[PDB]
RNA sequence: GUGAGUAGCGAAAGACGGGUGAGAAUCCCGUCCACCGAUUGACUAAGGUUUCCAGAGGAAGGCUCGUCCGCUCUGGGUUAGUCGGGUCCUAAGCUGAGGCCGACAGGCGUAGGCGAUGGAUAACAGGUUGAUAUUCCUGUACCACCUAUAAUCGUAUC
RNA sequence: GAGCUGUAAGUAAGCUUUGAUCCAGAGAUUUCCGAAUGGGGAAACCCAGCAUGAGUUAUGUCAUGUUAUCGAUAUGUGAAUACAUAGCAUAUCAGAAGGCACACCCGGAGAACUGAAACAUCUUAGUACCCGGAGGAAGAGAAAGAAAAUUCGAUUCCCUUAGUAGCGGCGAGCGAAACGGGAAGAGCCCAAACCAACAAGCUUGCUUGUUGGGGUUGUAGGACACUCUAUGAGUUACAAAGGACGACAUUAGACGAAUCAUCUGGAAAGAUGAAUCAAAGAAGGUAAUAAUCCUGUAGUCGAAAAUGUUGUCUCUCUUGAGUGGAUCCUGAGUACGACGGAGCACGUGAAAUUCCGUCGGAAUCUGGGAGGACCAUCUCCUAAGGCUAAAUACUCUCUAGUGACCGAUAGUGAACCAGUACCGUGAGGGAAAGGUGAAAAGCACCCCGGAAGGGGAGUGAAAUAGAACCUGAAACCGUGUGC
């Protein structure tokens, strides 16, 4: 449904109305990671070798039914359908009709 | 991979079966005791290329 | 044939007799005779005595459930010609 | 157990009444007589009941 | 919870100087003192199954305390042709090819097997480790088997 | 069709768009103990024999291969005793054993307390235990039957007959069947009389010994006597037993319609507004209560393959009736009777029909049995050989799904790695356990401390949710204060 490399649009969250890209999708818990969306402030272990007494800020994963794949030819995040006469499913946006990648 | 780059010769099965079992996995489990965490992912691969060399000799029966 | 799983390099009783003796951890089920014809068809040396001993499984306990470790047979070769059968 | 070697008759069970109808159990037994019946091989020593001996008594 | 900060603390001689430590009547080292000594001493069977040993621990267990430990974490420890067994033998007993008995299950028993608490059976001193010693290595031995062998004896002999 | 390396958190070293992980079918490996099977044993271990093979100048040591006991076909081979028979030595042999679903079924054996207001015949009960046999079901089964009509036409299971007829220290109590309505519904093979051969008789025998042909019933049917038909008819679930070609079902899987913006909020699925799809408003999750966000549902769609169910195509195999009347046949120690027991609803009672132990013991179609002692005529039926599907009883399991059923002292003993800690020599007994948050963002850094544990600062909607982790009652122990 949603994979890494394509834009999204958060529809339901504290950081809604924000585009971005997918970083890494947890497939079992159905959670995706988008940059700049639901960022943390981790109290890191400053006895680690890397830093000197600080607070990390890495993005936190959101569930896959909070992003929605967009093709703004009519300024709209759409849903996905599947067409194939080529031996492999080419992904189709049903609300506009164009072939996306 | 390895699965059908084998089926090369009948006689060179056992002469490579004894070459990897005896002379590779025995060196790679002595060096694990005296200190090596350099390639501790070669021990899985030179063991799963023995199973492929003792499966093909059943097809030649 | 390979009935020598690992060597063992512990503190004194394994590495403070290294002028002629060496210590392996053999597989079970085997003799002290087969080890004479197993450390000779690898390293090309000539043994003089092989001694074996058996340890029981001993009890470890981690978490909230106890279990036993694995039993092991230990062999101690002693050479006549050549040296340095471990590196 | 014991059977007629010719026919195959054997024991039974059943109660044992009295003059006041108290009932223990008991056992009936076929009248088995040892006799030398000629069969294949040797004429062995077998167990034959005495009702199968009225006609077929071979030596 | 009350009984209550009550009954207990499981025979029995300890005293001091020094260290150690956040903390010591209790742990370690020293001197004096007392107790067993046909045993409270020294080796092996039965039984238990890591407790043994060195380095770190102080929440629980120890009838108090604890720096300590038979308790917790890490890493180690058991070496045999000759000692005790098996590849040798049989007692009481147990099991039993055919066989003999019994509603079925099954009970008894001959040849043969199993079974030491007994018969047979070739190695002893000294040294050493933080934990093993007739096992490891120092010096001298001995019983079984195999291979070369020479003096060889020959219907010798098994 | 892009992330994966069981719990997996944690790092390490890797593999994958030349399709990895994951899912389904089919083959390969499957150490030692176990019916244990070379012998031994205190299961998971110890000792061997004969063949080929490595190794050593040679023994010691290893690998593969086999070797239990009965049975029954065989080949030998001397039997005490000349012939010859029980013994013995071998080749073979998908033959046998044990495990079970403690369920249902059929046989063998088979109690007690209890009810009778005591108790013995009786009831509890042919039940519980135990033992043997199997099956996907098993048992019964093709009228020596029910019955009293111008009778119908195997068995089995439900409804009614009926708590009626009966049996009963006539007490307590036990308790039918046929008729009638239904679920289901097929019937067939031998024995004998006999004809033809081959091993023993001039034998007198087609009968005896073996093997093939014949032949199956009561309206009396077959041997034997006669003609009139001889290709259609099949089953391998009964009645004799041996293959292909694609239809459909099962174990992976794919497609699958339609909602946008504001208010309170840490967050919209909520209320207020406008839109839409609907063979699809069942259900679960997503920062709160979603027909339209996700996984899906109604509906279509899909098999390289391995089983499974049937259609027709082979292929095996097969004679079908009638009339006559002289002769032969139509299951024997059988049926039945007396003595003793069991079972039929029925307790020896006037006791029929049915089986068991013991002795007695028949008739042969003008025969034999039954119709509740028995006898006489009318009436139905053919005993002493065997094999048979379905309707019916169950559930340790696999898949879809329901519930005016439970919600952590409940429902399984068991939602936690349960028949486990632990108790017992042994059979056997047997509990305790669940919840942070939407997301680990699980408390960086300073300070008192030896450390625990604290108090600030910080993450969070809230830590007065900090792993003694949701809400937090009473008992019981505290500190403060008006009378
Ligand atoms: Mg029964």
């Amino acid at each position: 449904h949603i994979k890494k490399g394509d834009n999204v649009k958060v529809i339901a969250g504290k950081d809604k109305g924000k585009e971005g890209k997918v970083i890494a999708t947890l497939p079992k818990k159905d959670r995706v990671v988008v940059e700049g969306v639901n960022i943390m402030k981790k109290h890191q272990k400053p006895t680690q070798l890397n830093p000197e007494g600080g607070i990390l800020e890495t993005e936190a994963a959101i569930h896959v039914s909070n992003v929605q794949l967009l093709d703004p030819k009519t300024n709209e995040p759409t849903r996905v359908g599947y067409k194939f006469v080529d031996g492999k499913k080419v992904r189709i946006a049903k609300k506009s009709g164009e072939e996306i990648k | 991979m390895k699965a059908k780059e084998i089926r090369d010769l009948t006689t060179s099965e056992i002469e490579e079966q004894i070459k990897s079992s005896k002379e590779e996995l025995f060196n790679l489990r002595f060096q694990l005791a005296t200190g090596q965490l350099e390639e501790t992912a070669r021990i899985r691969t030179v063991r799963k290329t023995i199973a492929r060399l003792k499966t093909v000799a059943r097809e030649r029966e | 044939r390979d009935i020598l799983k690992r060597p063992v390099i512990t503190e004194k009783s394994s590495e403070a007799m290294a002028e002629d003796k060496y210590t392996f951890d053999v597989d079970t089920r085997v003799n002290k005779t087969q080890v004479k014809m197993a450390v000779e068809e690898i390293f090309n040396v000539k043994v003089a005595s092989v001694n074996i001993m058996n340890y029981k499984p001993k009890k470890k306990r981690m978490g909230r459930y106890q279990g036993y470790t694995n039993k092991r047979r230990k062999a101690i070769v002693t050479l006549k010609e050549g040296s340095d059968d471990l590196f | 157990g014991k059977q007629c070697f010719v026919t195959g008759r054997k024991a039974s069970t059943g109660n044992r009444r009295s003059h006041a109808l108290n009932s223990t159990k008991r056992r009936w037994n076929a009248n088995l007589q040892k006799v030398r019946i000629l069969v294949d091989g040797k004429p062995k020593k077998v167990w034959v009941s005495a009702r199968a001996l009225k006609s077929g008594k071979v030596t």
